[PDB]
């Protein structure tokens, strides 16, 4: 009955929640109409940590889907699992930040935040006790990033003690889809580090490989890729929803992983991934799961663990499984390559185990790790943004919208501090 | 005009009893309210 | 022989009366029509000589919309029609409306029915008054009743059972006026007055029973079990019988202080009472915990000055005396120095009767204490702090003064309780 | 499913007196086990004076 | 057997009555003709309150419909539920007022009061204990503003104990319909400050906002606006028509809502008001009923209480299960929001309960509130009146029918007084 | 007989004193007017105007004018309240070499007058800051003089030590080091008390978020009431004022005891509990209740005056004091085997009408001295190095009358104090 409120920001966030709230509904047993046609009692007991109770059985979800354009907020409302979100938990404007952090945070995105806080206060006080907030967005736009960073600074202010999961969609190194991308990325990271407790980095390019090199499709798409992103999010908070042999939460997660109040950028992942040709050909066992857990190819960001060094590493397991084999093998991967693990932390791995896997899975797990491989992610954004800020390019789409020049050079100063914060534990 | 107190005004009216409305206007107007010499020492 | 007439005044007294007479109709074998389908009923029920047992009660209220429900529902043919007294307009949360202008036209009907009941009765022991301080006819008409009930019956016992208005929560706003004005009038016209609360029976139902979101009927089922245990030994055989006159002779030291509390021990739901032993020592310890008394006053602030213990069913005097001796030893419970014994135990053989649709299990041992404390003085000071500060600029007095009272009545009602706020610490020192 | 699916709902228009206080069962009535039998008459003031 | 005589005056009042008598005709279950094709028996138990009785099962409503011109009354007669009213209780003249309080209160208006007072005497004496009369008007016209107050005066002169309740549609803040509305209102409050025991301020602007922000409704009609007034006209007299746990009549609400004498303007507000596509997504529990009946957006008046301080609050809750969540979530409010509740009065909420649920909904609630924020209403009305009396605008109309200019100033006085009288108790 | 003269210099001292003179009053029992409805802290004129024994000093007016117009203005006879024209700027140079000279004659003459009316002074009580100007200069003058004038009479001094990171003036660092080199050889005992730590005591314990200055002062009030309660009221093992110095100051230049009250409870948590004499003790040696921020662990203990108060038996103390010795944590030094002086008065800790303190019936005011004030000394010394490194804010102190060498003299002096509160603790061989 510890409560999680989910927030969507922008076209990226709405499509994530469009592909996440179907996973939980097909796992808990909620139909497109909201009525609980489950198969067991051990899905309904914690239906509280998600979908809220309304008469008739309707388990209406608890998610503030926000967007500054009336475009994608409709795609969800009109789709497989669309008639489930309260027809008012949808706050949609009409203008559109237009890929600009400025008018999404200061002028046009600051008129809609009163309409969101009126909704957030409405459904976060009806719960018995709030465990914390969570939000998914992209750093690459002006709506998910601009108004997402303003909303995250507000909901931290009135509720300081709550835990906060944010799943940022960081830029891709090789192929970018926005010319003003390192402007919306760096100035979002500044608003992200003092207002979050834990942050997962999601990459568009890194998940293109998995659906081609691991899942092996010639036509991977956003729908085929947001299911992977929604898989780990349904894979993180399982012990809040289901029992198990070693139960955790979003806080036993949080304490073991981030050591210092700035170094909270983690490595999301999903273990049991293989192609549809290796369907009945593969034993879904722990040596076939933990070996692929720590591989760089199964990572939901553009980071390589081989160039950096881990600080803390973590996993939650699902299904009916003994775990001497995830206490020996997680110790082996901790010990077989000590070059990639930090020396001054004696035990780097945490373990937690649930009892229910997702439907269609027999035994699953997800990945999380604090690493100094987020260093190459942030310095790549840093080298890309300082290379354009020296020639004063695209500033008048950031200056004429009520934003001073000074928070631009404070934005690089904060991130240059954070890259140096990961420099001291490189070796 | 020094305004009205309105606190002792309603208090002072209900001393005699001004329950009904129309009688209270009549009492609204008529109750208009706005060292020792020698000692020892030593 | 051992009759007592229960006078239910106010809509609080009606809903109390509906639950009290529902329990009594199952305790004594009186089905809701009135005819039995062995002589323990004279205390509460009469006889017509044809099986028609008529309850010895009057239901009086200034408002018809609550007394016409029992005139229509299940217990329609049970009550004599002239024992259900109704008016035409309510007092509307006013002491003065209930005492002066509208309570005067029904009190001669009420005292006519009281005289008819009293003449029918031979060994009349004590009237029972059920009302609430926060109401208009529960505070105004109730006060006017005893001024003319006392002259017609003299030193006859008058056990009060009033709903004290709630300390921290409330349901009315002018109710401090209705709470000060009646305890001046009923102080010299009541031998014992049992203080009970909404929010302190309410806390019992939520944590000590499993039933959350209870109604007025869930409170009144507990109310019925108290007054059943209050008048328990008067009807059934017991080892140590207590009379109605046994209460005031052993609980009130001075006529100015006649406010015992009430506490029912084995209030445990059907599943939870199946899972725990209910020994006499285990249930008498529940009566002294602070969260089981039905007035939200902590006895740690006050001092116990008299206690009257009641017992039902399979209790033995050996277990009772060891239970009384144990509770004397504990220092968290303090008796006053001029009260070295401070106990009155009464044992009835009959166990309490379960109600189909209730919130209690089949129990064999029950306790109903009446323990006045010094800790009621914080209830007066809190209720006067929300009165004198509210009376500081004559807040709601226009609905009281020129429609049948004076301003000087307020000046002497709080000052009377100022003497009562001075009386209780004289006990404490 | 009793609080998900409503009752047959002929009790929309009914007061709290009707639902909370129904006619008790004839078998749920309590027998007066520990009481004095009346076939020996109780001690009444036989002096009628 | 307490009964409430209805007195609808003016076009606005004859359209608020059209809906009220149709709403109270369902609650009790009376069809247009006048018979009872209902179901429960608690529906014909207390019909006496807002319904008389004639041949067979006819239940002719106890209402004296009034209008200076005979057009609005005619519309009603020939409408859905118009063959229910007694043709004689329809008192209408021939000429109108032309939006002139003068005419309604002095000229064409004192020439009708006699016939209207005759019927309100034949429908009051024709009943025993009368809880009190009741009027529905629109301060800002002529019949509703003048005749309305002329009647409200000559009914308190003959029946000076019955409860004079009035549901006045005060001029809106911005929304302006009649141009000479400042005057009519400013001249029609001096009467509604000393000749009513419980007046309600139901501005039309607030109404549109609850039919836009709360009850998402693209096209609000005057029927929706009228429904929101009728719904909050049946909850205040609900514990007189249906059984209850903690009953509460129309006096046991004034007694505990009008702090000192003068102050008697209340801001109404409903509770279970949700949209149509958002109707099956919200659990109707007591928590989710107080949250809305106290939220400022719901207030059926245009004086957000935040700017003021509730001197008292009521809550005629309607529904079954409601006896612990009700109080626990009624003290909660008085505890969190603690600056929007005066301190000179300890408890500030009058709780009530009617165990009969409004058809359809499982639970409803009506909040009568006496915030000192109503001091804004009068303030704007005065700022505007004073702007026209300065450059004597329209005065000619008023001064002609028969009215010294002193009257106008006397009015600004009584009003400015009320505002300061309120300010002190705040 | 036993007499003590109190001088309140600087807004700090004066304000803390308004608290002390309200506390000391209610205790003895004199209405603010100084009339009752010789006392080791008050005197007595014929009529009965029990006058006080204090000389309030402050170059700047205001502060003391509020004392000459407030409710407590009919006491401190005019002559006592000595103000000044103005020029009370944060400058030791302006309070000991400039706008101080033109008042030292008056203040000293009054100290003389009260000493003549006295009959056995046991010492003086100077209330001062430790980081301003009048309280970092005018006080050095007062001490420099009293030393010669009133020769040797335990001059005890209560102080508000600069915080570890919550200060006000930017010059604070300087003033303190320049008020040590002087008030280190003239003051027989200086009970240092911070302001940061007292805020936490009113956050973690008193649970009164928002501590003002009125509250932080009332704390120093009850502490100074204890230090000076063994002179006015009776009590068993009583202390005096000449022995505090012989029972706390190890070597000559180590006279800086800390302070810790024991039962700091709020008016909302005494539902029935009463921390015993074994709890208050184990609560004062807690690394958090210390009223001065200085982890009593990073340093050994050298002495401790566990003065108690209220109902306290002379045995519970013994058991407790011993219990404390056991705890490995509490590490007393080698050259102090005993190191646990005690004391017990009978007057129950008084209650300021309207304070945040309840009616506790026992309190220990520990006046210990640990080799842990070294950290606070080291802190202010570094907080001075940077400022002096670039002769900051020296232009001012050099103009009001001083040299650029007094700074290095005070530095060598404070450096020694560090080495003293060090060699004193390196054990022995
Ligand atoms: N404990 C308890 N109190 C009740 C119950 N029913 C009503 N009350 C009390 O009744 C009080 C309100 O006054 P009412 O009884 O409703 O009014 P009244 O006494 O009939 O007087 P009028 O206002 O003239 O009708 C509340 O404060 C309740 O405490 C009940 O079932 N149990
Ligand atoms: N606890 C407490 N400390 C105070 C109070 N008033 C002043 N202080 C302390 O005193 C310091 C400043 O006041 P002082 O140093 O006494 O001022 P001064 O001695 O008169 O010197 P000038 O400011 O130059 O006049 C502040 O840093 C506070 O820490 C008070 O009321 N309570
Ligand atoms: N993983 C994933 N990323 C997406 C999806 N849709 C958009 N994105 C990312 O979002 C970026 C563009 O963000 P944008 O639409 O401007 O965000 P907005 O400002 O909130 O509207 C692209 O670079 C994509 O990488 C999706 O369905 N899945
Ligand atoms: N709320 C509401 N207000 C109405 C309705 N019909 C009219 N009004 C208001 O009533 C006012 C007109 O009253 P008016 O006809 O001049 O009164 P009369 O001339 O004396 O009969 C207009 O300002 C409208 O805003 C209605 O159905 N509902
Ligand atoms: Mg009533
Ligand atoms: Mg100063």
């Amino acid at each position: 009955m510890r409560e999680i409120v989910h927030l969507q920001a922008g076209q990226c966030g709405n499509q994530i929640g469009a592909k996440f709230w179907e996973v939980i509904s097909d796992e808990h047993g909620i139909d497109p109409t909201g009525t609980y046609h489950g198969d067991s009692d051990l899905q309904l007991e914690r239906i509280n940590v998600y979908y809220n109770e309304a008469t008739g059985g309707k388990y209406v979800p608890r998610a503030v889907l926000v967007d500054l354009e009336p475009g994608t907020m409709d795609s969800v409302r009109s789709g497989p699992f669309g008639q489930i979100f309260r027809p008012d938990n949808f706050v949609f404007g009409q203008s559109g930040a237009g890929n600009n952090w400025a008018k999404g945070h200061y002028t046009e995105g600051a008129e809609l935040v009163d309409s969101v806080l009126d909704v957030v206060r409405k459904e976060a006080e009806s719960c018995d006790c709030l465990q914390g907030f969570q939000l998914t967005h992209s750093l690459g736009g002006g709506t998910g990033s601009g108004m997402g960073t303003l909303l995250i600074s507000k909901i931290r202010e009135e509720y300081p003690d709550r835990i906060m999961n944010t799943f940022s969609v960081v830029p891709s190194p090789k192929v970018s889809d926005t010319v003003v991308e390192p402007y919306n990325a760096t100035l979002s990271v500044h608003q992200l580090v003092e207002n979050t407790d834990e942050t997962y980095c999601i990459d568009n390019e890194a998940l293109y490989d998995i659906c081609f090199r691991t899942l092996k499709l010639t036509t991977p798409t956003y729908g085929d890729l947001n299911h992977l992103v929604s898989a780990t999010m349904s894979g993180v908070t399982t012990c809040l929803r289901f029992p198990g042999q070693l139960n955790a939460d979003l806080r036993k997660l949080a304490v073991n992983m981030v050591p210092f109040p700035r170094l909270h950028f983690f490595m999301p992942g999903f273990a049991p991934l293989t192609s549809r040709g290796s369907q009945q050909y593969r034993a879904l066992t722990v040596p076939e799961l933990t070996q692929q857990m720590f591989d760089a190819k199964n990572m939901m960001a553009a980071c390589d663990p081989r160039h950096g060094r881990y600080l803390t590493v973590a996993a939650v397991f699902r299904g009916r499984m003994s775990m001497k084999e995830v206490d020996e093998q997680m110790l082996n991967v901790q010990n077989k390559n000590s070059s990639y693990f930090v020396e001054w932390i004696p035990n780097n791995v945490k373990t937690a185990v649930c009892d229910i896997p997702p439907r269609g899975l027999k035994m699953s797990a997800t990945f999380i790790g604090n690493s100094t491989a987020i260093q190459e992610l942030f310095k790549r954004i840093s080298e890309q943004f300082t290379a354009m800020f020296r020639r004063k390019a695209f500033l008048h789409w950031y200056t004429g919208e009520g934003m001073d020049e000074m928070e631009f050079t404070e934005a690089e100063s904060n991130m240059n501090d954070l890259v140096s914060e990961y420099q001291q534990y490189q070796d | 005009e020094l305004t009205r107190n309105y606190i002792a005004m309603n208090r002072g009216a209900v001393k005699a009893g001004l329950v009904t409305a129309r009688e209270n206007l009549h009492y609204r107007q008529l109750n208009d309210i706005r060292l020792p010499p020698n000692m020892t020492f030593g | 022989m051992r009759e007592c007439i229960s006078v239910h005044v106010g809509q609080a007294g009606v809903q109390i009366g509906n639950a009290c007479w529902e329990l009594y109709c199952l305790e004594h074998g009186i089905q809701p029509d009135g005819q039995m389908p062995d002589d323990s009923f004279n205390t509460f029920f009469s006889e017509t000589g044809a099986g028609k047992h008529v309850p010895r009660a009057v239901f009086v209220d200034l408002e018809p919309t609550v007394i016409d429900e029992v005139r229509t529902g299940t217990y329609r043919q049970l009550f004599h029609p002239e024992q259900l007294i109704t008016g035409k307009e309510d007092a509307a949360n006013n002491y003065a409306r209930g005492h002066y202008t509208i309570g005067k036209e029904l009190i001669d009907l009420v005292l006519d029915r009281i005289r008819k009941l009293a003449d029918q009765c031979t060994g009349l022991q004590g009237f029972l008054i059920f009302h609430s301080f926060g109401g208009g006819t529960g505070s105004g008409f109730t006060s006017l009743l005893m001024e003319r009930l006392s002259v017609d019956y003299g030193k006859k016992s008058k056990l009060e059972f009033s709903i004290y208005p709630a300390p921290q929560v409330s349901t009315a706003v002018v109710e401090p006026y209705n709470s000060i004005l009646t305890t001046h009038t009923t102080l010299e016209h009541s031998d014992c007055a049992f203080m009970v609360d909404n929010e302190a029976i309410y806390d019992i139902c939520r944590r000590n029973l499993d039933i959350e979101r209870p109604t007025y009927t869930n409170l009144n089922r507990l109310i019925g079990q108290i007054v059943s245990s209050i008048t328990a030994s008067l009807r059934f055989d017991g080892a140590l019988n207590v009379d109605l006159t046994e209460f005031q002779t052993n609980l009130v030291p001075y006529p100015r202080i006649h406010f015992p509390l009430a506490t029912y021990a084995p209030v445990i739901s059907a599943e939870k009472a199946y899972h725990e032993q209910l020994s006499v020592a285990e249930i008498t310890n529940a009566c002294f915990e602070p969260a089981n008394q039905m007035v939200k006053c902590d006895p740690r602030h006050g001092k116990y000055m008299a206690c009257c213990l009641l017992y039902r069913g399979d209790v033995v005097p050996k277990d009772v005396n060891a239970a009384i001796a144990t509770i004397k030893t504990k220092r968290t419970i303090q008796f006053v120095d001029w009260c070295p014994t401070g106990f009155k135990v009464g044992i009835n053989y009959q166990p309490p009767t379960v109600v189909p649709g209730g919130d209690l299990a089949k129990v064999q041992r029950a306790v109903c204490m009446l323990s006045n404390t010094t800790a009621i003085a914080e209830a007066w000071a809190r209720l006067d702090h929300k009165f004198d500060l509210m009376y500081a600029k004559r807040a709601f007095v226009h609905w009281y003064v020129g429609e049948g009272m004076e301003e000087g009545e307020f000046s002497e009602a709080r000052e009377d309780m100022a003497a009562l706020e001075k009386d209780y610490e004289e006990v404490g020192m | 499913k009793q609080k998900w699916l409503p009752p047959p709902e002929a009790t929309l228009r009914e007061s709290i007196y009707t639902s909370s206080y129904p006619r008790p069962p004839a078998g749920a009535m309590s027998r007066r086990e520990h009481a004095i039998p009346v076939p020996p008459p109780r001690l009444q003031p036989v002096p009628h004076f």
